[PDB]
């Protein structure tokens, strides 16, 4: 099967910005008729692509002016003249030149803007994890940017990495910053045992990790 | 022109599921059917074609073996069916027209989503959180909602009738060992928290499940 790459695998380009997207074929994908069959393809998330250009150069109905291709034998191209809000998505280029036809590696769009300091937050568990016999310990950070993130489980002077979630949120419309959400199930044999539990953070904007603690001792 | 496809599958491990595509407003006969995985995580992959006017059918690589096409040309079907179903083939399935070297997938199905685990419906537990004692007040502060033990997707999680709408960050959910869990951290005034009162809903259509817990201060 034809391989097809994509590059670069994010394109943070901001408002108004010219975007290239790039994407090359393990083998030449070119036809007798003259034409060589490539199309390029939206996602928006939560729905179905939506088809925007094909034989490379050719622009679908219905679509802005601003997109374009080029390319040749093995090497394409995809260019948009501006960006807007509807553009945010993932680009995937699809070869229909040889059997099995093969999708590319999906090139995801952004919009970069002044990168915000995370806002970290440590919340313990409460009486009803108690009654039910657990303790989960969640770590929050909020509109931060961009996804130079880093989050260390340091307890009472102790790394743990097991039992450990990365649940992040994309990029919003209105602050167009990212989110973070951090748990760490502990069992109530063992919650009581440690003494003080930490949530390390470091973050591009801050050298210096953000320290946010609690200490079960009280 | 339109693609409907079937409706959302939860099977167990190793069980078989069929997923179908309805053709309606061209010649449905006339057209290959394009059927596209897409994980949860990222990536379109292509799984294979059929031409329902003859039997004609191809597979990638990947899925020769696990996927197989049949279609019906008395009802403008077409069905794919996945046996031996892992872990990995959860994912949400597209139906796409295309005809090779002249039109592209201009048109796609709405997407199916199959969801492979042991687990059975499960209502949610929701355990609301609020700032730790050991955390200094300040003018903003952000507040806690933790939805656990739920399956399958989805949960809405909202505020009363829509009291505080922007500025709220929802996460998505993640498995910690079989069940789906979800967070949700909101902002408002320190001195709006414990004056006003702010509620996170909580809604499982799966289970029919609704809940309404509020978050006092410790
Ligand atoms: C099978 O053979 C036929 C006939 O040789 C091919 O049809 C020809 O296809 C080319 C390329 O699509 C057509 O030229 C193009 O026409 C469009 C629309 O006018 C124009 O925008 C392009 O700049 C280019 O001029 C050509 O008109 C067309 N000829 C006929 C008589 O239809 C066909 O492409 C071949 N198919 C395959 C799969 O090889």
């Amino acid at each position: 099967d034809v391989l097809m790459t994509q590059t670069p695998l994010s394109l943070p380009v901001s408002l108004g910005d010219q975007a290239s997207i790039s994407c090359r074929s393990s083998q030449s994908i070119v036809h007798s008729n003259g034409n060589t069959y490539l199309e390029w393809y939206l996602q928006k998330p939560g729905q179905s692509p939506k088809l925007l250009i094909y034989k490379v150069s050719n622009r679908f109905s219905g679509v802005p002016d601003r997109f374009s291709g080029s390319g040749s034998g093995t090497d394409f191209t995809l260019k948009i003249s501006r960006v807007e809000a509807e553009d945010l998505g993932v680009y995937y280029c699809f070869q229909g030149s040889h059997v099995p036809w093969t999708f590319g590696g999906g090139t995801k769009l952004e919009i970069k803007r002044a990168d915000a300091a995370p806002t970290v937050s440590i919340f313990p568990p409460s009486s009803e994890q108690l009654t039910s016999g657990g303790a989960s310990v969640v770590c929050f950070l909020n509109n931060f940017y961009p996804k130079d993130i880093n989050v260390k489980w340091k307890i009472d002077g102790s790394e743990r990495q097991n039992g450990v979630l990365n649940s992040w949120t994309d990029q919003d419309s209105k602050d167009s910053t990212y989110s973070m959400s951090s748990t760490l199930t502990l069992t109530k044999d063992e919650y009581e045992r440690h003494n003080s539990y930490t949530c390390e953070a470091t973050h591009k904007t801050s050298t210096s990790p953000i320290v946010k603690s609690f200490n079960r001792n009280e | 022109v339109q693609l409907q496809q079937s409706g959302a599958e939860v099977m167990k491990p190793g069980a078989s599921v069929k997923i179908s595509c309805k053709g309606t407003g061209y010649t449905f006969s006339s057209y290959w059917i394009e059927w596209v995985k897409q994980r949860p995580g990222h990536g379109l992959e292509r799984i294979g074609e059929i031409l329902p006017g003859s039997g004609s059918t191809n597979y990638n690589e990947k899925f020769r073996g696990k996927a197989t096409f049949t279609a019906d040309k008395s009802s403008k079907t077409a069905y794919m069916q996945l046996s031996s179903l892992t872990s990995e083939d959860s994912a949400v399935y597209y139906c796409a027209r295309y005809l090779p070297y002249y039109y592209a997938m201009d048109y796609w199905g709405q997407g199916t989503s199959v969801t492979v685990s042991s687990a059975k419906t499960t209502p949610p537990s929701v355990y609301p959180l609020a700032p730790g004692s050991a955390a200094q007040t300040n003018s903003m502060v952000t507040l806690g909602c933790l939805v656990k033990g739920y399956f399958p997707e989805p949960v809405t999680v909202t505020w009363n009738s829509g009291s505080l709408s922007s500025g709220v960050h929802t996460f998505p959910a993640v498995l910690q060992s079989d069940l789906y869990t979800l967070s949700s951290s909101v902002t408002v005034p320190s001195s709006t928290w414990p004056s006003e009162t702010v509620t996170c809903n909580v809604a499982h259509p799966a289970s029919s499940t609704k809940v309404d817990k509020k978050i006092v201060p410790r």
